[PDB]
């Protein structure tokens, strides 16, 4: 059962990696803004 | 007044008016550039062009001060453009906002990086001014090399007694006053000494053929002394003192005699007699 | 499920998006941001499945709020303006806005850190540039930097400011750029005065006394500066009574009793007036009853008390700012 | 007379002529020019550019030589230089 | 005809610091304490000759307490006759 | 009879004995030593004939020779 859980987790991770890839191809500046906001939250 | 090899001078007494005019034009260009940059109208008094040994110029130079090296193709060597602390002081005061009523001494502290940058900003302007002053007389490619603090580290000349030319400038902005010099070793301008002795000329095309024609047309008729030396015998003061009429002095066989003007040979010929006169049967003129 | 900082989530996104993808991400990021990012994978831990899932779900939820389909601002604005106003006008406006942003960023950055750092940064500068850098900054930070120069430099700066005559903005922006590059100097100061004073404080009494004597022989003024920075333990004789009473609210009775055996009788007399009367009587009775104690134990208790004083002063509760200053 | 022995360069001159750059430029192989000196008139004996005397070329047993006739004659020298 | 088949041949070279022109009457008066100037301007290149024949021009320096000439240019036909006259 | 006649004279400062391989190797800036000692009385020669001896002094920004010794042919043969 654990093997199938890990397998479906990996598959979902890959498909969502595909989606984040195509979005960041659409706009990497959104990625840059998210990164900047993450460092903004980092110091607090 | 004895003679010494330490006086290795190609001493100059000429006006060097070409250097004076190129200096004045460079000064006007620098005035225009400085008025553009510092938003104030300065005045540049070009000091008398100076000729002195390198050691004397170095001693007269107020230590500490900024020095900068230039390379001037095609001439081999280096220029030694020197900026005094007063001028960079005034420039930084006017650029950063000030009146100059509160000057500060120089305490031997090395120039800050901002001051060095301002020095470079003025330096490229001065270099372009010198270049545009130059190609009017002779195209020179002037480019900055490096900056230096003390004079003795420059090694501008091989010997401390080497003769150099120093062109000073007194730059005044309002009541603020400063000075800066441009030093060139004499060897930089040796091949072009005759060019800079004579004043520059403006016409370059009409005269080129006009005079090339008119001179040969005019000097076509102008008489000139010429003397033919038929013989050449060596004597001594004894025989000259005892020289009395009625003797014969031996002379070898002259196969060709030389006709020359004031000494310089102009032609060779064979002597002879024509219509009761001592004539010359010419062969050719020495080229 | 270890807590993941924003740097970790950004790294997880970055080494998944791609190589040229990361490059174009940094093309829209600040240099210090790129440096902080690059500092991560050099020592980052291997990500976990649930960790990556959670961070990328957070990326998705931020993405729902962050979706505009934007083009790079600089080049798009240049392309629009070269036709709207011409090449020369577009260039002039672009550089003007860039310089304005540069000077604003420099001013804001310089109005953020501890004064003495910027003070020593601009100490070597020419007084005139110091003047214009000082005025354009925040007034509070302005006075903070002002209070640290010598007499002559500060007086000259005030004379220049009282006789100011306007400053060009562009060269000012260049000056902020230059001092920003000067800030990017990988140097460790580690000043040999405060750190040296702390080290001498940490040593034992014999060692610190020997070192003080040696340095005073080398230079009495430097030894005086060190002792005026570190104060040792006996400086409790010159500490305000309020601070002593505040300390007694945390010190242990047995530790104080052990320490006071080696303390000077004047120091004991000053100290015994600070706690409550019953506590002072108990301490005096304990000192009378208790016999001689090892000097090592007394030194250890005194060092513990000194450490307590130091940590309580770090919180700002204690006022040990170089003596009792002036009474008013 | 401690300067008794010094070498000195002697020279003779035949004659001169009024003749300009065009007239010399036209001269080629076999071209002939004339001088002031009359045929057989004494050539002039000078040294390093200063007149000394006058003398004629004489051929004795096929060796050439110069036979002098006059002296420096300072008055006659003054007459000559006044020309 | 050869180019450098005369590889080794000792020659004597000399240097002239100026030339003058006067008559004997101005040297009969030259004794101890009598000085004479030369037409050579103070500082022009020394005249390097070989066997009394013109070769080059160059100034004079001192090397290890000994005279030494620093030749600069070789003589072209143009100035050779100018020197002659 | 011989009162005036201009003569040609020089002053000589170096008499190096050297062959032509030390001349072919000579280039611009080459320095060649000469036997004349710095300060040794300079020899004044007239029309190729040695006359006097004496060092050099500059007068009125001109080259000039300060003569000391004169002829006495006894020091001719060794030279």
């Amino acid at each position: 059962q654990l093997q199938q859980r890990r397998a479906n987790q990996r598959l979902g991770a890959e498909v969502m990696s595909q989606r984040i890839r195509e979005m960041s191809d659409n706009d990497p500046r959104v990625v840059a803004l998210v990164i900047r906001q993450w460092m903004s939250n980092d110091h607090e | 007044r004895p003679y010494d090899p330490n006086t290795q001078r190609r001493v100059v007494r000429e006006r060097l008016q070409a250097l004076e005019i190129i200096n004045e034009r460079f000064a006007r260009q620098f005035r225009m550039g400085l008025f553009n940059l510092l938003r104030r109208s300065p005045d540049i008094t070009v000091g008398a062009i100076r000729i002195q040994p390198y050691h004397e110029f170095a001693r007269n130079l107020p230590v500490p001060t900024n020095l900068n090296l230039i390379h001037l193709k095609p001439l081999r060597g280096t220029g030694l453009v020197v900026f005094s602390p007063s001028l960079v002081f005034i420039a930084v005061d006017n650029l950063f906002g000030g009146d100059g009523r509160f000057p500060t001494k120089v305490e031997g502290r090395e120039f800050t990086h901002t001051e060095q940058r301002v020095i470079n900003r003025m330096l490229k302007l001065a270099l372009e001014g010198y270049s545009d002053a130059w190609k009017a007389i002779n195209p020179l490619e002037v480019e900055y090399v490096r900056s230096e603090m003390q004079v003795k580290f420059t090694n501008i000349t091989t010997s401390p007694n080497d003769i150099v030319v120093n062109t000073p400038f007194h730059v005044e902005i309002g009541n603020l006053t400063g000075e800066f010099n441009i030093c060139l070793p004499f060897s930089m301008i040796e091949p072009l000494r005759e060019l800079l002795v004579n004043p520059p000329l403006e016409n370059s095309r009409h005269e080129d053929q006009n005079w090339r024609d008119n001179l040969v047309r005019q000097v076509q008729h102008s008489e000139l002394e010429l003397v033919a030396n038929f013989a050449d015998i060596p004597l001594r003061l004894s025989q000259i003192l005892k020289l009395k009429p009625g003797d014969v002095l031996p002379i070898e066989k002259p196969d060709r005699i030389i006709a020359h003007v004031d000494g310089v040979p102009v032609l060779t010929s064979q002597y002879g007699t024509v219509n009761g006169q001592y004539a010359l049967r010419v062969e050719h003129l020495i080229n | 499920m270890s807590n993941l900082s924003g740097t970790d989530k950004s790294v997880i996104l970055l080494m998944t998006i791609g190589e040229d993808r990361a490059a174009e991400v940094f093309k829209h990021l600040s240099t210090r941001e790129v440096q902080a990012l690059s500092t991560a994978m050099a020592n980052v831990r291997q990500i976990s499945n649930k960790q990556l899932t959670d961070v990328l779900s957070e990326f998705e939820q931020e993405a729902e709020q962050f979706a505009a389909l934007n083009i790079n601002a600089n080049e798009y604005l240049r392309s629009v303006l070269v036709k709207a106003l011409g090449e020369e006008r577009a260039s002039s406006l672009l550089e003007d806005i860039l310089e304005t942003r540069d000077t604003t960023s420099g001013i804001e950055t310089l109005n953020f850190m501890e004064p003495q750092s910027a003070a020593d940064l601009i100490r070597d500068e020419h007084p005139q540039i110091i003047a214009t850098i000082l005025v354009h900054l925040k007034r509070s930070q302005a006075a903070d930097i002002l209070a640290l120069f010598d007499e002559r430099l500060r007086h000259d700066v005030m004379l220049r400011i009282a006789t100011f005559g306007g400053v060009q903005l562009a060269e000012l922006t260049e000056v902020l750029n230059g001092l920003l590059d000067g800030q990017n100097l990988k140097r460790s100061k580690m000043g040999g005065v405060r750190t040296a004073a702390e080290i001498i404080n940490l040593m034992k009494t014999q060692q610190e006394e020997a070192v003080i004597t040696a340095v005073r022989e080398f230079d009495g003024e430097l030894a005086q500066k060190i002792i005026d920075e570190m104060f040792l333990f006996e400086n409790l004789v010159d500490v305000d009574d309020r601070s002593i009473q505040r300390l007694l609210q945390e010190v242990d009775s047995e530790s104080l009793l052990i320490a006071l055996k080696g303390a000077e009788p004047p120091l004991r007399e000053k100290f015994l007036r600070n706690m409550s009367q019953r506590a002072a009587d108990i301490l005096r009775d304990d000192l009378a009853n208790r016999g001689p104690v090892r000097l090592s134990q007394v030194e250890n208790e005194q060092k513990a008390i000194l450490l307590i004083v130091r940590r309580l002063a770090e919180t700002g509760e204690m006022v040990i700012g170089s003596g009792e200053d002036t009474y008013v | 007379d401690l300067i008794m022995d010094i070498p000195v360069k002697l020279t003779v001159e035949l004659g001169r002529t009024r003749m300009t750059i065009k007239e010399l430029l036209r001269l080629t192989q076999g071209s002939v020019v004339a001088l002031d000196g009359l045929a057989g008139e004494p050539l002039d004996i000078l040294i390093n550019g200063y007149l000394i005397a006058q003398g004629e070329v004489v051929v004795v047993a096929d060796k050439y030589g110069v036979r002098i006739t006059d002296i420096i004659t300072p008055s006659e020298r003054m007459r000559r230089l006044s020309r």
